[PDB]
């Protein structure tokens, strides 16, 4: 409210998420959510047009839009990409795209993905987790 | 330049007139290169002497130095009979254009 | 090379522009231009990239790199790349040895 910069915009679109998801999780509600799932994704739409540059709010966008409850898919992918061309070393997204590719039966080119995000950083543990 | 006319070869004459020369050049370089020529290179020998002093004027070899590494002839050459004695007259003149 | 020549002496002898009157100025005006463009061509060139006397090796590593998997086209380092470079001899033999 008294500073209107992005950091806190995109801080609380995740904290938004993270409260809609534990409201699901526990089993508690569904579909009594929907407004909160609604408010993150502006919070983060608007975190990411306010600075189109940087790899972090592309691809906080991507994994919201993603979530189970709102099941974009198109969105998710286009903001990975865009996470991808902001900063090229970048092993987050990479992996997040094999996550999306494997979870919807494309083994090969998801395969492809993570051995990418690997290259990038030996030492990152979801991609190793990917590829077992 | 404008070219339209009596002049459209003028800058591939140029080229036809340096490349040409240029062979000859080299033709020249593999005139003494040669050691059919390291033969000829003796007394009794007329050349053409070309630097200069000399503008093709015809010469005839004396000898040739028992020292073959810095070639130095001592060869009659003909030069025009100097009709001066003062350095002073002579300036930079036309560069003569290669003709055919 | 002789018969060159010859060739550029039978098309010399017919050249259009010795005929022209203004043979003489544009002719050595193209000459000094051409030199100056000549020159500007290799001193640009010594300050250029082919200079480096060992650029055909860089660029031979570069192929046989590629050819195991080390790097992927246009130069991006791959997996068995970052393992090979912090290593401290025979790191082509030992990143090979331990992939296989």
């Amino acid at each position: 409210k008294l500073m209107s910069t992005s950091n806190t915009w995109c801080d609380l679109g995740i904290n938004y998420y993270r409260q809609a998801q534990h409201l699901a999780e526990t089993g508690s509600n569904m579909n009594d959510l929907k407004e909160l799932l609604e408010k993150s994704l502006h919070c983060l739409k608007k975190a990411v047009r306010l600075d189109s540059n940087n790899h972090l709010y592309w691809n906080a966008l991507g994994v919201v839009a993603c979530y189970s409850g709102i099941g974009n898919y198109a969105l998710a992918q286009h903001c990975f990409i865009k996470s991808i061309q902001s900063e090229q070393i970048n092993a987050v997204a990479w992996t997040n795209l094999g996550v999306l590719y494997l979870t919807n039966e494309n083994i090969e080119q998801a395969h492809e993905a993570f051995k990418m995000a690997q290259s990038l950083d030996p030492s990152y543990l979801m991609c190793w987790i990917g590829q077992a | 330049p404008d070219m339209t006319g009596q002049l459209v070869d003028l800058p591939e004459y140029y080229s036809w007139g340096e490349e040409l020369t240029e062979t000859q050049h080299m033709i020249q370089r593999r005139i003494m290169e040669s050691v059919n020529g390291l033969k000829s290179l003796s007394a009794g020998r007329v050349v053409v002497v070309k630097n200069q002093e000399h503008h093709n004027a015809l010469g005839v070899i004396l000898q040739v130095s028992s020292n073959s590494t810095s070639r130095v002839f001592t060869t009659l050459v003909l030069c025009d009979k100097p009709l001066s004695q003062d350095p002073q007259d002579r300036g930079p003149a036309t560069a003569e254009v290669p003709y055919p | 090379g002789g018969l060159r020549a010859r060739k550029l002496e039978e098309l010399i002898q017919g050249a259009q522009c010795v005929h022209s009157p203004r043979f003489p100025a544009q002719y050595l005006k193209l000459r000094e231009r051409m030199q100056i463009q000549k020159e500007m061509e290799r001193l640009r060139f010594l300050l250029s990239d082919q200079s480096l006397l060992l650029l055909p090796e860089y660029h031979q590593r570069v192929e046989v790199l590629r050819t195991l998997g080390y790097v992927d086209e246009a130069g991006t380092v791959k997996l068995a790349g970052r393992v090979a470079c912090a290593m401290s001899s025979h790191e082509l033999l030992l990143t090979e040895l331990m992939f296989d």
